C-alpha cells in the first residue's frame, strides 16, 4: 500500500525556483521522518534536508539551508521541498524517502533540469559506405544531432521496421544533444524498397523524415 | 562530514558470496552513525536494503547481510543472484548530517559473453556541407555490457571528439551503445583512414574507413 508517488519532472531557466510535492499513502503519516535527498548526475546521492511530521521541525545539510525549504502538508499528508535560486549544479533528480531505522521505501523521483536553449535536432542519414552486404544484411542509421530538449524519438519506417532497429543514447555536445538510431536489413530490402527514419522531437512540435539513399 | 569510501564497481556470479565494504574517515563506525544501506535497481529505482548496522525486511531477502567491521561497515550478499544487479548506497550519520557513500556499482553476469557487431559511419553529405563531419560507430549485442573506444585517424590516436556514451541495455539483455568523432570537413577532408576499434576485454575490434 506504502506509496510516494512523487512529482512530475521540472525544466527551468536560472534564477527560477521549483517546488516538489511527495505525496505518501501505504503508511502512517505521523510515525516517520521524510527526507529530501538530491542525486546528481555522476556525484550520486546527497542529503538535503528532512522534516519531522512527529514535531513539526524540518532538518538542513547547511550546504543547502539557502537553496530548498522542507514543508509538510499534513491535511494531504504530502511533504513539499521548495528550491530557490536555481543554477546549472542544481540540475538532478530529487528523492523524497521515509524514515524508520534506514531509508525504507523510496519516492519514484522527480527530475529538475535549469539551462539554456531549445532546439529540434538536425538530422543526418547514414548509409554504407559503398560496402554492400556480408549476411545479405545492411546497417543504415540516423543522425539526430544538436536538440534540445530530450527527449528524442526515433522509428524505423513508420514503426514498421521494428527489428533490427538500435536507438542510442544521446549525447551532450555543444551543450545540446546528440543521439542515434540503426536499422539492420536485408540487402534486398534496401535501396528497392525505402527506408526511412522518423525522428520525434517533443518540446518544438517536430517529426521530420530522413530518406536514405546510397551515396 | 566525512567522507564514505565505497567500492566503485564490482561484479560477481550466482552462486557466489560478495562482500561491499563502506569506509568512514572519521574513525569507528558505531551506532551514533546509524549505518543505513539502500538499493538503487537501474530505472534509477531506490530501495531501503539495511538498517541500524543490523535490521533486514521490509521484505529484503535473508541472503543479503550488513555488518560493521572495525573502520567501515561492509554488506555482505552470500548467494548472489543476478537480481540483486544494483547500485548499493551506504549513508553514515555524523550529526546533523547524512553521507552517503560514492555506491558500488554490482555486475551480477548472468548471460554469455557475447561481442561486439560495430558498423562505422562517416560523414553524411548534407552535414559536411554544415562544415562539421561526424564519424559513427555503432556497438551493439555485446555482453557483459563495458567497452572502451578508441579511435585513430590515419594511424593517428585521437584524444579528440570522441563522444562514447555508457552502454544501454537491449530487449535481448545484451548492451548497446556508440562512439562519435565530430571534427570539421576541412580535417575530414584532410585524411584518409578514420578507424574506430572497441574494447570489450582483452580484444580490440577495429573498425576503418578509407574515404579517400
Ligand atoms: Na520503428
Ligand atoms: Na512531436
Ligand atoms: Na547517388
Ligand atoms: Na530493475
Ligand atoms: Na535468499
Amino acid at each position: 500500500e506504502v506509496q510516494l508517488q512523487q512529482s512530475g519532472p521540472e525544466l527551468v531557466k536560472p534564477g527560477a525556483s521549483v517546488k516538489v510535492s511527495c505525496k505518501a499513502s501505504g503508511y502512517s503519516f505521523t510515525d516517520y521522518n521524510m527526507y529530501w535527498v538530491k542525486q546528481n548526475h555522476g556525484e550520486s546521492l546527497e542529503w538535503i534536508a528532512y522534516i519531522d511530521p512527529s514535531n513539526g521541525d524540518t532538518f538542513y545539510n547547511q550546504k543547502f539551508q539557502g537553496k530548498a525549504t522542507v514543508t509538510l502538508d499534513k491535511s494531504s499528508s504530502t511533504a513539499f521541498m521548495h528550491l530557490n535560486s536555481l543554477t546549472s549544479e542544481d540540475s538532478a533528480v530529487y528523492y523524497c524517502a521515509r524514515g524508520g531505522g534506514l531509508f525504507a521505501f523510496w519516492g519514484q523521483g522527480t527530475l529538475v533540469t535549469v539551462s539554456a536553449k531549445t532546439t529540434p535536432p538536425s538530422v543526418y542519414p547514414l548509409a554504407p559506405g559503398s560496402a554492400a552486404q556480408t549476411n545479405s544484411m545492411v546497417t543504415l542509421g540516423c543522425l539526430v544531432k544538436g536538440y534540445f530538449p530530450e527527449p528524442v524519438t526515433v522509428t524505423w519506417n513508420s514503426g514498421s521496421l521494428s527489428s533490427g532497429v538500435h536507438t542510442f543514447p544521446a549525447v551532450l555536445q555543444s551543450d545540446l544533444y546528440t543521439l542515434s538510431s540503426s536499422v539492420t536489413v536485408p540487402s534486398s530490402p534496401r535501396p528497392s524498397e525505402t527506408v526511412t527514419c522518423n525522428v520525434a522531437h517533443p518540446a518544438s512540435s517536430t517529426k521530420v523524415d530522413k530518406k536514405i539513399v546510397p551515396r | 562530514q566525512a567522507v564514505v569510501t565505497q567500492e566503485s564497481a564490482l561484479t560477481t556470479s550466482p552462486g557466489e558470496t560478495v562482500t561491499l565494504t563502506c569506509r568512514s574517515s572519521t574513525g569507528t563506525i558505531t551506532s551514533d552513525n546509524y549505518a543505513n544501506w539502500v538499493q538503487e535497481k537501474p530505472d534509477h529505482l531506490f530501495s531501503g536494503l539495511i538498517g541500524v548496522n543490523n535490521a533486514r525486511p521490509p521484505g529484503v531477502p535473508a541472503r543479503f547481510s550488513g555488518s560493521l567491521t572495525g573502520d567501515k561497515a561492509v554488506l555482505t550478499i552470500t548467494g548472489a543472484q543476478t537480481e540483486d544487479e544494483a547500485i548499493y548506497f551506504c549513508a553514515l550519520w555524523y550529526s546533523n548530517h547524512w553521507v552517503f557513500g560514492g555506491g558500488t556499482k554490482l555486475t551480477v553476469l548472468g548471460q554469455p559473453k557475447s561481442s561486439p557487431s560495430v558498423t562505422l559511419f562517416p560523414p553524411s553529405s548534407e552535414e559536411l556541407e554544415t562544415n562539421k563531419a561526424t564519424l559513427v560507430c555503432t556497438i551493439t549485442d555485446f555482453y557483459p555490457g563495458v567497452v572502451t573506444v578508441d579511435w585513430k585517424v590515419d594511424g593517428t590516436p585521437v584524444t579528440q571528439g570522441m563522444e562514447t556514451t555508457q552502454p544501454s541495455k537491449q530487449s535481448n539483455n545484451k548492451y548497446m551503445a556508440s562512439s562519435y568523432l565530430t571534427l570539421t570537413a576541412r580535417e575530414w577532408e584532410r585524411h584518409s583512414s578514420y578507424s574506430c576499434q572497441v574494447t570489450h576485454e582483452g580484444h580490440t575490434v577495429e573498425k576503418s574507413l578509407s574515404r579517400a
